[PDB]
RNA sequence: AGAGACCGAUAGCGCACAAGUAGAGUGAUCGAAAGAUGAAAAGCACUUUGAAAAGAGGGUUAAAUAGCACGUGAAAUUGUUGAAAGGGAAGCGCUUGUGACCAGACUUGCGCCCGGCGGAUCAUCCGGUGUUCUCACCGGUGCACUCCGCCGGGCUCAGGCCA
RNA sequence: CGUGAGCCCGGGUCGAACGGCCUCUAGUGCAGAUCUUGGUGGUAGUAGCAAAUACUUCAAUGAGAACUUGAAGGACCGAAG
RNA sequence: UUAACGAGAUUCCCACUGUCCCUAUCUACUAUCUAGCGAAACCACAGCCAAGGGAACGGGCUUGGCAAAAUCAGCGGGGAAA
């Protein structure tokens, strides 16, 4: 298996990894992008706080015709929301790693998270009725999500030129 | 022997999964391009459908 | 039964596959999609996290950058990372500039004058052989002011880019 | 490198064949055909998921319970049900 | 100058009233916000105007007015939309 960020090494860092996730992609992308760079038990608490309605998610490129709240002011933004089953697989993939460095013997409060990415898995193809004998597709827009924890961390002058500076040197 | 059967079997049900399909009797192949959404002018006469 | 200046899986018969099948139509009839892991399943023991799917280690293999989503793995389109631009479009042409990244070219050659080495495939003559029938090669002869390489200097000439 | 269609090389990936020259041969060169087949976007996490009066408490099962089950309630069909 | 009958066509009268003066208020379901789920139509490229651009047409050209990220609810002028 090959990760996107292929430069961080396995011997100091963890991993985790799923794929055909039937969770949006878009809520998914978002929810990632808020976690991105934080510390591991900070990305957990805020998880949980995602689930509990207690901190939000500021959606800012899947975002479009979205409500507007007060606990977007916290990242700058106004359009936030509570992607609890993103929240749910991240907070699931989050503790695998953890584990895994549990595992590796690592410092696991000194954790960051050095890479996290979310692709597009293959789509679940369901099928809608619709007016005057239409069938049009239902698709679902699942992912695979990866993520690494990181523990946190004069020459060819001119003549003139060389005379300039010894004599500058000099006096 | 057993064990590899069932992963077998779970394997195979792969892209009819994604297909959403119930089952593997499900084989209904739907008309996405239907002739009477697809063909003929509208008039002041009769039409096909309100 | 044998062949081809034929086609090479959107091609060739509709059909290279449990194809006149699956499916549709009251019926007469209509009628597909769909080949490829690897030489060999060796198709991942065991540990660990998960309710599980799976993940992580660790294994098999020449390769998993081949994991029964399987040869190769393009484009559209998407994610992350790095860089940049943005006062009601962008894109494009000419010419600079900045930043980033690069292909060349150059590194010395030839010829003399000395000195030190190492050798006699120096000129002439003799015999044989071949040729273009007067030119060469082969064996003897050279005894080092003659030839051939090397090593140190010195000199002349030609040498890259911009002025 | 070529005015150009193009040709050649380096680096990466990859695994079994392929090319130059002279002739011979053709099912031989695409941006358009509301082209064919397949795949993929913006729209967009949007439109929407609003007929048929209606749901609630505790316990159990379970990783997980508004739409599983038992009990406790409250309602509906109202014998052309 | 034909009775009865008619979801046939027409004029008027009484009653009646939010048809109107002239609008106001209340309830339910939406719209709205959230969790989950999740299309399509359409799409050369795009979208602020004014005057000029002979072929009575300009969104892109000329000359001006100007011109500041990213957004949400609405709206139906224009573009799109039968």
């Amino acid at each position: 298996v090959r990760y996107a960020a292929t430069e961080i090494a396995p011997t100091k860092s963890a991993r985790a990894r799923g794929s055909y996730l039937r969770v949006s992609f878009k809520n998914t992308r978002e929810t990632a992008q808020a976690i991105n760079g934080w510390k591991l038990q900070r990305a957990l608490t805020f998880l949980q706080n995602v689930i509990d309605k207690k901190e939000a998610v500021p959606m800012r490129r899947y975002a479009g015709s979205t409500g507007r709240t007060a606990q977007g002011k916290q990242w700058g933004v106004s359009r936030a929301r509570w992607p609890v089953k993103s929240a749910q697989f991240l907070i699931g993939l989050l503790k695998n790693a953890e584990a895994n460095a549990d595992a590796k013997g690592l410092d696991t409060g000194n954790l960051i998270i050095k890479h996290i990415q979310v692709n597009q898995a293959p789509k679940q193809r369901r099928r809608t009725y619709r007016a005057h004998g239409r069938i049009n597709p239902y698709m679902s827009n699942p992912c695979h999500i990866e993520l690494i924890l990181t523990e946190a961390e004069e020459s060819h002058l001119s003549s003139r030129q060389r005379g300039v500076r010894i004599r500058r040197a000099l006096t | 022997l057993r064990s590899k059967a069932e992963r077998q079997a779970k394997l195979a049900q792969r892209k009819m999964n994604r297909m959403a399909r119930q089952g593997e009797a499900d084989r209904h192949i739907h008309a996405s391009m239907p002739k009477h959404l697809f063909s003929g002018k509208r008039t002041i006469g009769k039409t096909d459908r309100r």
